[PDB]
RNA sequence: GCGCUGCUGCAGUUGAAACGCCCGUAGUUGGCCCCCCGCCGCCACGAGGAAACGGGAGCGCUCCAGGCAGGCCCGUUGGAC
RNA sequence: GAAGGCCGGGGGCUAGAAGGCGAUCAGACACCACCGUAUUCCCGGCCGUAAACGGUGCCGCCCCGCGGCCGGCGCGCGCGUCCCGCCGGCCGCCCAGGGAAACCGGGAGGCUCCGGGCUCUGGGGGGAGUAUGGCCGCAAGGCUGAAACUUGAAGGCAUUG
C-alpha cells in the first residue's frame, strides 16, 4: 500500500531534480529528498570564550561564528536521531 | 394514496414529506425534526396558541442551509420582515 | 419485577396512549425497550429464525479464546421485518442478544400490484436494491401466482416479511450471509422512503405529536 | 468535445436537485432540449423555464420541485418497433405504473403511452422517473 | 423592532464586533469589514434572530425540557440566570457523551430543546442531539460551522459583556411574550447580573 | 450455472491488465440555427412468394402421447389465422 | 527518447566495473583500506530500453467549504508592493458521495437507479516472455509470440498475537 501521500519527498512539477551527497557515508540523494539542517555555531565553544576575550587584545572583538548547512541521507539521520520514527497518526504532524 | 380497482386507498400510512425539498422523511431518520412557530396578537405581546408547524429532513440539515430556508418558508407564510 | 418504563416513550405506551406503532414509525422515534414491542404484539405473532452462528477466533498468549456469533431475524408476514445480531462466549446468550437487537429495530416493508389492481398487495412497490459489503440485491416485482424466485436464505426474509410474489437478483460474494441479509434488508428498509407521483399530494402538518 | 448537450443538461439538473436548489442554468438551447423539457412540464416534474437569447447559443433557465428522481439519455439512438416495448420498459423504468419513456417519430416528440395508443414506434431519447 | 436603548447598549458592549475569518454562510448578517479585519454585523438582523429564536422557544409548553450546555467559563453566570429566570435545565462544565442516549447515564434526560454558545466548543453535544431528534439553537460567531445547527444568532460569543446581553435580552423577550413583563417597562433584572463578575 | 467473454452487461492506483512521449493516414465520432422542396436511412401498412416443424381456432382416438376428424335436421360441415 | 553499451576520431583530472593487494572470517576470490584499465568529457553516428511512477490514457460538462504560492488584468481607498475580485497553473485539509479496504474527493464522485466520444490492455498459478518462424540491429539484443506437461491454490487490504 502507499504510506505517504508526498511519496516521501518534495517534487511538484517537474520529472527530475539536481543530487547531492551524503556528508557522513558519500551516497548520492536527490535533492528533494534529502534531510537539511542549518546550523549556527562559534568556533571557541562557550566555556573558554570567556579566557579567550580577555587573552584577546582588541577592543570590542566578537568573536566570529561559523555557518554551515549539513545534509543527511535516510538511513543516516535515523542512525544519528535525526528523525525519529513516529505512529500512524502522528506522521502529519508538520511543525519544528 | 395508492387506490384499488375500487378507489379505496390500502397504503399503510402516509409518511411525512419534508416542507423545504418536499422529499420523504423514513422510519429511521433519525435526524428529522419538526418546529413550531407561534402566531401574535394585533395589539402584540400575545399569541393566539396556533402555530404553523415544519419539518427539515436530516440531508439538507447536514448539508446546512436550514437557515435560509427557514427564512423564506416564514417569510412566504409570515410577513416577517 | 413489572416492566417499568425507563423513558417517555416506553410510558406512554404502557399508558394507552399510543395505539399502534404506525403511530410511532411515522415521526421516526428511536426504540430502546422490548417491552415495546409485545406490547403490540401481545400475543407473540412475531416469528423467528437463527439464520447462522459462526465461532469467531482471537489469537491470545495462550493458545486461543473463541466465541460465537449469530443472526436472527422476526416477523409477522405481514408488513414487518427485523434483522439484528449478537456475539457472546456461550451460544444460547449470544441467541438471546441477537433476539433483542432483531426486535429492538423493525421497519415497515411497503408492497404494491403487478399491473392488474385486485385484492390485497401481493409483491413489492418497485424495483429496490441495496448494499453491504461486496454483495447487491435487486427485488422486482412480479405477477400473482410467480411464488419467490431467490435462495432459500433470502426467500425465508421476504417470507417472514409478507410477500408471496417476487424476482430477485444477487451478486458479489453471496456466500457471506451476514452481507446478503443486511443488503435485502437495506433495500426493504428503502421501500417507504422513495417517492412515488401518488404521494406528491401536499398535506398540512399536524400540531398534535 | 461537446457532443450530447441534452446529457449534460440532465446531469446538471440531478446533481442540482440532489442538493434541493431551486434554479439552474444550461448552455444549450437545443429544440430537443425544449421539447423533453416541456413534456416535463406537463406531466409535473420542473414547472417553469426560460430561454435567454444572446445570438451565441442561447442560455435557458429552469425551476425545480423535487419529485424527480432520476433522468437520463440513450446515446446512440436505436430503433423501437411499435410492438417491441414492453421489454425496454421492463428493463429501465422501475415499475409499470409511472415512469415516462420518450421517443421521437415521424408524428412529433411524445411519451411511450402515446405510441402505444397508436400502435406506432421509432427511436427512444431519454427517460425520465 | 429596534431601540436607541438596545442598540447603545450593543455598541458599548462590542458585541457588534467579529473576527478576521468569514464564512459563506454568514455574509448576510455582515454589513462591512473593518480596516484591520475584523468583522461588522447588523444589529437588526441579530435583533430580528432573537426574536424569531424566542418564538421558537415560548412555543415549548415545559420550560423544564429545554437545555442549555456551556462549556465556556466565562457563560456559567450567565446561563445559570437564564435557567434560574426561566424556569429551564442547566448542563453547565463537561458534557459526559452518552447523556442522551445511555439511559444508565445517572443524568438522562430527554429534552425537546437545546441551546448552545458555540459549537467548536459543544459541538459534541450537537452529534449526541442528532442521534435524538433534536432541534438546535445556537450563538455564532462571524466565521462558524453550521453543521446541525437550525437556528443560529450572529454575534460575538468571547467577551463576557457580549454574552451576558445576548441572554439577558433573549430572557427578555421571552417572558415579554409569555405576558409577565409589558414592552413599555424595563424589566428588573439588570445585565450586569449575567455577566461574571471576578472575585 | 457464468455479469468467468460482459451489445443489454466485466475489469484496468494497490489483486492480471493505460503503449515512454508527440505528430499522423485509413477508420470511428462530430456544437447551434432555416416549418413544409428532392434524395438515404428510419417507422407503419400492403403485395408477392412451399409445406412439415412451431404458435394457434374447433373436434371426449375411453384420457394421453396424437390425428384432422365427425354427426345428424351439419356455414356449401370443417380443416381459420 | 535517462543511464549503461557500440563504431570512428580527439582529449587524459577526479571517481572507478575488470584486475591486484592488506585486513576480517571456519572459509570471504564480498562488505572495510589502498593502487588501478575501460568508462565518465567533446564531435559525427548506432542502439531504442527503466519503479521511462501520480504504479491512475486523451477530449468534454456539473460539483461542499476553507487556505497557501506563481504569472497577468481590473476595482476601491486613507497609496500600502494595501484588500476585493477574474483568468490560467502548482498544492494541502475536507462535508456529501464512492470503494474489499488502505483511501479519492481540482475524482478512484455524478454507475446493478448499472448508455458523452476515441484508442489500448487483461481472463487461476506455473511451463514462459521459453521453443520455432518473421522483421530490425556491427554486436549486445529489441518487436511479435505458442504448445505439450503440471498444479489447488497463488494474490489484495486490513485485525489479534
Ligand atoms: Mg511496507
Ligand atoms: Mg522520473
Ligand atoms: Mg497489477
Ligand atoms: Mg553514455
Ligand atoms: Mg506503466
Ligand atoms: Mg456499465
Ligand atoms: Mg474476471
Ligand atoms: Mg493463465
Ligand atoms: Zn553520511
Amino acid at each position: 500500500p502507499v504510506k505517504r501521500r508526498n511519496n516521501g519527498r518534495s517534487k511538484y512539477n517537474c520529472g527530475h531534480t539536481n543530487i547531492v551527497r551524503c556528508q557522513n557515508c558519500h551516497r548520492c540523494v536527490p535533492k528533494d529528498k534529502v534531510i537539511k539542517r542549518f546550523t549556527i555555531r562559534n568556533i571557541v565553544d562557550n566555556t573558554i570564550a570567556d579566557d579567550v576575550l580577555n587573552a584577546c587584545v582588541i577592543q570590542g572583538f566578537a568573536i566570529p561564528k561559523l555557518y554551515n548547512k549539513v545534509q543527511y541521507c535516510v538511513s543516516c539521520s535515523i542512525h544519528n536521531h535525526i528523525v525519529r520514527v513516529r505512529s500512524r497518526e502522528d506522521r502529519k504532524i508538520r511543525t519544528p | 394514496g395508492m387506490k384499488n380497482s375500487s378507489g379505496v386507498v390500502v397504503d399503510a400510512y402516509i409518511p411525512r414529506k419534508c416542507s423545504a425539498t418536499n422529499r420523504l422523511i423514513g422510519p429511521k431518520d433519525h435526524a428529522a425534526v419538526q418546529l413550531s412557530v407561534a402566531r401574535v396578537n394585533d395589539k402584540g405581546k400575545m399569541i393566539e396558541n396556533n402555530y404553523v408547524t415544519f419539518a427539515f429532513c436530516g440531508a439538507i440539515r447536514s448539508r446546512g442551509g436550514v437557515d435560509s430556508a427557514f427564512m423564506l418558508l416564514a417569510q412566504e407564510h409570515g410577513l416577517m420582515e | 419485577e413489572e416492566w417499568h418504563p425507563s423513558t417517555k416513550l416506553g410510558r406512554l405506551v404502557k399508558a394507552g396512549k399510543i395505539e399502534s406503532l404506525y403511530d410511532i414509525f411515522k415521526y421516526s422515534l428511536p426504540i430502546k425497550e422490548t417491552e415495546i414491542i409485545d406490547y403490540f404484539f401481545p400475543k407473540s405473532e412475531l416469528a423467528e429464525e437463527v439464520c447462522n452462528i459462526m465461532s469467531v477466533q482471537k489469537q491470545t498468549t495462550a493458545g486461543q479464546r473463541t466465541r460465537f456469533r449469530a443472526h436472527v431475524i422476526v416477523g409477522n408476514r405481514d408488513g414487518f421485518i427485523g434483522y439484528g445480531a449478537g456475539v457472546s462466549k456461550e451460544v444460547a446468550n449470544a441467541i438471546k442478544k441477537a433476539a433483542k437487537n432483531a426486535r429492538l429495530n423493525i421497519v415497515p416493508v411497503r408492497r404494491g400490484f403487478w399491473g392488474g389492481k385486485l385484492g390485497d398487495p401481493h409483491t413489492v412497490s418497485s424495483k429496490l436494491s441495496g448494499k453491504c459489503g461486496s454483495v447487491r440485491v435487486r427485488l422486482i416485482p412480479a405477477p400473482r401466482g410467480a411464488g419467490i424466485v431467490a435462495s432459500p436464505t433470502v426467500a425465508k426474509v421476504l417470507e417472514f416479511a409478507g410477500v408471496s410474489d417476487v424476482f430477485t437478483r444477487q451478486s458479489g460474494h453471496s456466500r457471506t450471509l451476514m452481507n446478503s441479509v443486511g443488503a435485502v434488508y437495506n433495500a426493504l428498509k428503502s421501500s417507504y422512503s422513495i417517492l412515488t407521483p401518488d404521494l406528491w399530494k401536499k398535506e398540512q402538518l399536524d400540531h398534535v405529536q | 468535445v461537446r457532443i450530447n448537450v441534452l446529457r449534460d443538461a440532465l446531469k446538471s439538473i440531478c446533481n442540482a436537485q440532489r442538493i434541493g436548489k431551486k434554479q439552474v442554468i444550461v448552455r444549450p438551447s437545443s429544440k430537443v432540449i425544449i421539447e423533453f423539457l416541456q413534456l416535463m412540464q406537463k406531466n409535473g416534474y420542473i414547472s417553469d423555464f426560460a430561454v435567454v437569447d444572446n445570438h451565441r447559443s442561447n442560455r435557458i433557465v429552469v425551476n425545480l420541485i423535487g419529485r424527480l428522481n432520476k433522468a437520463g439519455v440513450i446515446s446512440p439512438r436505436f430503433d423501437i418497433p411499435a410492438n417491441d416495448i414492453e421489454k425496454w420498459v421492463v428493463n429501465l423504468l422501475p415499475s409499470r405504473l409511472f415512469g415516462h419513456i420518450i421517443l421521437t417519430t415521424s408524428q412529433g416528440i411524445m411519451d411511450h403511452i402515446e405510441a402505444q395508443h397508436r400502435q406506432i414506434g421509432g427511436k427512444v431519447i431519454g427517460y425520465f422517473y | 423592532q429596534l431601540k436607541e436603548a438596545d442598540v447603545k447598549k450593543m455598541l458599548v458592549a462590542t458585541t457588534h464586533l467579529g473576527v478576521r475569518n468569514i464564512d459563506r454562510r454568514m455574509q448576510f448578517y455582515i454589513f462591512d469589514r473593518q480596516k484591520d479585519g475584523t468583522f461588522v454585523f447588523n444589529l437588526q438582523k441579530v435583533w430580528a434572530k432573537i426574536v424569531f429564536a424566542a418564538r421558537i422557544l415560548v412555543t415549548i409548553d415545559d420550560p423544564a425540557e429545554i437545555a442549555v450546555v456551556a462549556n465556556r467559563p466565562d457563560a456559567q453566570r450567565a446561563i445559570l440566570k437564564f435557567c434560574k429566570y426561566t424556569h429551564a435545565t442547566a448542563f453547565p462544565g463537561r458534557f459526559i457523551p452518552g447523556n442522551f442516549t445511555n439511559r444508565m447515564n445517572p443524568n438522562y434526560c430527554e429534552p425537546r430543546l437545546l441551546l448552545v454558545n458555540d459549537p467548536v466548543v459543544d459541538r459534541q453535544a450537537i452529534l449526541e442531539a442528532s442521534y435524538v431528534n433534536i432541534p438546535t439553537i445556537s450563538l455564532c460567531n462571524s466565521d462558524a460551522n453550521l453543521k446541525f445547527i437550525d437556528v443560529a444568532i450572529p454575534c460575538n460569543n468571547k467577551t463576557p459583556m457580549s454574552i451576558g446581553l445576548i441572554y439577558w435580552l433573549l430572557a427578555r423577550e421571552v417572558l415579554r411574550l409569555k405576558g409577565s413583563i409589558s414592552r413599555t417597562e424595563e424589566w428588573d433584572v439588570k445585565p450586569d447580573l449575567f455577566v461574571a463578575l471576578p472575585e
